[PDB]
């Protein structure tokens, strides 16, 4: 069996991306909306099965990046409160992607590798969870008056649990 | 560099002046140092070590004693040092105490049973 | 099998097997024997090195005499002193096996020949006899606690022009008597006495001359001159509560007139209690 | 190119590893002073004599001091 | 058998993993020169199992006590450093030799000798009457084991001067397990 | 094989160390590279990884359910810190210099390896009696007064994170 043995520091180049929410990469090649770790990818070290391992941990948290993407999306291209919660969402995004943006600075600039990156995305790694189970239920569901007072009583709801 | 242009600049650091004015100090380390050139114990870095932890251990500074054994093993690691036992008897014997006898303990052999 | 080996190069085999025997290990032809230890060479071997072997065992068996009495001295039913007379008897068997590592990393150069060998452990056939002959005259007679803080007073003082086994037995007995001066440092200074095995030389009873009485044998044979005034300087202070540094040194008094200093005191503070 | 710059941070290293020994054994030396007295034993010097020298210019600047 | 060979399972000895097998590490040729340093070298590892048994069977059981717990916990604080020596020890395998290790293993020798015999001594005690059996020990007047033991002794007693500070001070006394001398009747 | 195994005791199990729902972490069979003495101090390495992974898994899972179940492991992470941290320094030293061998690696957890353990059945109790509510405070509590140094330092700081709940829904009806 063939594989790529791409290098070391270019994992974590292509796993920026992913928390980004571009697609079409080297690695990580979504099928179905739902982000999947190729097969070939082999480092020096790691025993071709922990990389898999590695991976497929940080592959469940592109499917949370990538599915709100794709509801961002969905409304760009008069609800007036959709379109008010992407804004809210939105606007998270972009504070997100300035610290993974600013750690690329980093690379091309001390050492870095896979454990001390993750370790260092610790206090988002978990904010990003709440929104795959609050959004959950702002994705499950018709008429526009149930979908709006259902979504807005989540939130009400899910922050009574966090007091 | 040569040994004799680089003993003045020792003798630059621990006295704080210029070649021009510190000149009978230097002429007393010539005396010394010269005459005084070749080794005369046999050299290995075991004995000088067990000598090293013996002494931090006697200051109750066990602590010390098992960190130097740590550093001692990179001076290998990296290897660019090919005297290794002389820097360290030299850094042993300026080591003061922050706070008897000896031919009763280990002494480095003596060279001269052999024909030098 | 030695005699079908050439003479020149059989000796390589000999200093090598020799240079573990030195360690307590046997060895492959200079063997040693069961229970002053016996040792065997050789049925076929060169005469011109049996006489020289013969001439390197004997820091051997001062070592395999040694060894065993720190593995059995060391056993607490013997005294506070020796204890750690076993202990510092110990550091210089560490330096020991120091100098044997030194001879086999010399061994593999091939420069250390069996004439080289007779000369570089003289320091230790010098050293290792001295503590081969204590450890022999402090287990002929029963000693614990002070008698053998003795002994190492008198064989301190017959090497008076040796000057290197001097140094040696004033390195023991500087050590062997820390416990012991520690003991009176708290019979002196204060009253009580805690001595737990039976080696102080004041015990205590349960009027008042019965109380405590001068053990003859535990005395250090040089406080013999001061026998009293220690057993007279804590009298005095107990008296009084139930009413309601020291360091060895050779040839200078520094603790008999320590002792003085705290007894000139021990009596004005009881004398003037009664007045 | 690079076999000349390997070299430079293997003496860096080495160089800041002796100086950690020099503190926990609390030689007075700081790091200029002590890449003088390594170069030396690299030529082969006595440290039984580099060392009186040492002992000594110490112990004549504070009679100027 | 190279000499060599001896060297790298000597070092897996110390530990207790087994040509050395497993009361002393018979090993099974080679010449008797070899054999009689490699048993008395072996036999080092052998106690560490022996410190090693106590601190993971009493690490087991919640029946222990508190003081049980700073005894069984300080016994691994003097073995993380045990751990340091076997690793500068390895780093150098790649020289060393039978008659090097001696030296190097000679102090080692001793403090696997005093805690190998310090977890036998108290064995059946739990609570206070641990921290009575030993201190027990200090009464040995060696400079080098009085000075060890004496350091043991400075962590089991805190739990016991932490009933005497709570009982003193504010009345409370709370131990499920009976460790104080203080026993109350409900 | 070094930052094979740093990932293993991450979280991780591959080829080399297989992971089984059961047993645990723990090597597969003898390999050749590698010495057969080894094959024994990392089955005692990995009872440490097997720890982390049960507690992680048990961390997510969140099982049973009240507020003084999420505090809990919302602090249980905390004390769980200090061991993510000294194992992204083994990296960094294994990065210096490549002369250190799996002992140094085994000798630097130290700590981990006597406190996990200790840590372990408290979780065990949990999840095999259903201890619902306030009883937690005790449960935790009564496993505070232990003798091991660094558990009565561990425990303690749980108990300080999870009154912060009592705390604030006391003074919410006070």
């Amino acid at each position: 069996d063939d594989r790529v043995l791409v290098t070391e520091t270019q994992v974590i180049r292509e796993t920026l991306w992913l928390l980004s929410g571009v697609k079409k990469l080297f690695i990580f090649q979504l099928i179905d909306g739902k982000v999947t770790v190729r097969n070939n990818i082999i480092v020096t070290h790691l025993t071709h099965s922990c990389l898999r391992s590695v991976l497929e941990q940080i592959a469940a948290y592109g499917q949370v990046v990538f599915r709100l993407q794709e509801f961002i999306d969905e409304v760009m291209g008069p609800f007036r409160t959709y379109q008010a919660f992407m804004w809210a969402l939105y606007k998270y995004f972009i504070s997100f992607k300035e610290e993974l943006a600013e750690i690329e600075k980093c690379i091309i600039n001390t050492t870095i590798t896979l454990a001390i990156v993750v370790d260092k995305l610790a206090p988002r790694l978990s904010q990003l969870k709440v929104l795959h189970k609050v959004f959950s239920t702002g994705v499950a569901e018709t008429r526009n008056v149930v979908r709006a007072s259902h979504l807005l009583n989540t939130l009400y709801k899910a922050i009574l649990e966090y007091d | 560099k040569s040994p004799n242009v680089l003993l003045q600049n020792l003798c630059c650091r621990i006295l704080g002046r210029s070649e021009a004015d510190v000149a009978q100090q230097f002429q007393y380390a010539v005396r010394v140092i010269g005459s005084n050139f070749a080794p005369t114990v046999e050299r290995d870095e075991f004995l000088v070590a067990e000598k090293i932890k013996k002494e931090l251990i006697r200051q109750r500074r066990e602590a010390d004693a098992a960190l130097f054994s740590e550093l001692h093993r990179k001076l290998h690691s990296q290897g660019v040092l090919k005297n290794k036992w002389s820097i360290l008897y030299l850094l042993l014997s300026l080591s003061e105490d922050p706070r008897s006898y000896a031919t009763l303990f280990a002494q480095a052999l003596p060279r001269d049973a052999h024909s030098t | 099998l030695p005699g079908t080996l050439p003479l020149a190069s059989q000796e390589s085999a000999v200093v090598e097997d020799l240079l573990y025997v030195l360690v307590g290990v046997d060895g492959r032809y200079v063997s040693a024997q069961p229970l002053s230890r016996t040792f065997l060479v050789d049925p076929n071997l060169d005469l011109s090195i049996r006489e020289l072997v013969h001439r390197i065992l004997p820091v051997a068996a001062s070592y395999s005499a040694v060894t065993r009495f720190i593995e059995e001295k060391s056993s607490f039913e013997y005294g506070q002193v020796n204890h750690a007379l076993a202990a510092a008897m110990r550091t210089l068997v560490k330096e020991h096996l120091i100098l044997v590592s030194q001879l086999e990393q010399l061994h593999r150069q091939g420069l250390l020949s069996l004439q080289k060998l007779w000369f570089y452990i003289q320091p230790a056939m010098r050293t290792m006899d001295i503590l081969a002959s204590l450890a022999t005259s402090v287990d002929k007679g029963e000693c614990l606690g002070g008698s053998t803080l003795s002994l190492l007073h008198d064989r301190s003082f017959s090497y008076t022009g040796d000057s290197q086994a001097q140094e040696l037995c004033l390195y023991l007995t500087k050590a062997a008597s820390a416990p012991y001066f520690e003991v009176l440092e708290k019979w002196i200074y204060r009253g009580i006495i805690h001595d737990p095995y039976s080696e102080f030389m004041v015990e205590e009873h349960e009027y008042w001359d019965q109380r405590y009485t001068i053990v003859q044998q535990q005395i250090p044979s040089f406080l013999q001159k001061m026998a009293d005034k220690i057993l007279s300087t804590g009298k005095y202070l107990n008296v009084v509560r139930e009413c309601g540094e020291i360091i060895y040194t050779l040839k200078e008094r520094a603790y008999v007139e320590q002792i003085e200093k705290a007894f000139n005191y021990a009596s004005k503070v009881l004398l003037d209690f009664l007045m | 190119a690079a076999a000349a710059a390997a070299n430079l941070n293997a003496v860096r290293e080495t160089m800041d590893v002796l100086l950690e020994i020099s503190r926990i054994l609390n030689t007075g030396l700081d790091m200029e002073t002590l890449s003088i007295c390594v170069r030396l034993c690299e030529q082969g010097i006595n440290p039984e004599a580099l060392s009186s020298v040492i002992k000594e210019l110490r112990k004549a600047t504070e009679a100027l001091k | 058998i190279t000499e060599a060979a001896l060297v790298r399972d000597i070092l897996y000895v110390f530990q207790g993993i087994d040509n050395i097998k497993m009361n002393c590490y018979k090993v099974e040729n080679l010449s008797r020169s070899l054999r009689d340093t490699a048993v008395r070298l072996s036999e080092l590892g052998w106690l560490h199992n022996k410190i090693r048994r106590y601190t993971d069977q009493r690490s087991l059981d919640r029946s222990f006590g508190l003081v049980g717990q700073s005894f069984c916990a300080a016994l691994h604080q003097e073995l993380r450093e045990y751990y340091r020596l076997l690793s500068v020890l390895h780093s150098q395998l790649q020289s060393l030799t039978l008659r090097r290790l001696l030296v190097w293993t000679y102090d080692p020798k001793i403090r696997l000798k005093t805690l190998a015999a310090l977890v036998d001594h108290c064995q059946g005690r739990k609570g206070g009457e641990l921290a009575s059996a030993v201190h027990a020990y200090t009464k040995t007047g060696d400079p080098y084991m009085r000075s060890l033991v004496q350091h043991i002794l400075s962590l089991v007693s805190h739990p016991v001067l932490s009933f005497l500070y709570r009982w003193i001070y504010d009345g409370e006394l709370e131990d499920t397990y009976h460790e104080f001398f203080v026993a109350s009747d409900p | 094989m070094i930052h094979e195994l740093l990932l293993a005791l991450s979280g991780y199990p591959g080829s080399i160390f297989t992971w089984n729902k059961r047993s645990g972490l723990q090597v597969s069979q003898d390999f050749p590279f590698l010495h057969p003495s080894e094959t024994s101090v990392l089955n005692r390495l990995c009872r440490l990884g097997t720890d982390y992974i049960r507690f992680t898994e048990f961390i997510e899972q969140y099982t049973l359910h009240g507020i003084y179940l999420r505090a809990f492991c919302t602090g249980l992470d905390s004390v769980l810190q200090p061991y993510r941290q000294a194992l992204l320094d083994l990296e960094q030293e294994f990065l210096g210099d490549p002369h250190l061998s799996i002992s140094h690696v085994n000798y630097f957890l130290d700590q981990f390896q006597l406190l996990f353990p200790s840590v372990m059945v408290v979780v065990e109790q949990i999840k095999s009696q259903k201890i619902h509510g306030c009883q937690i405070l005790e449960t935790v509590y009564k496993h505070s007064c232990g003798g091991l140094p660094p558990v009565r330092s561990a425990l303690e700081k749980i108990l300080a994170v999870c009154h912060g709940v009592m705390y604030k829904q006391l003074s919410a009806w006070m």
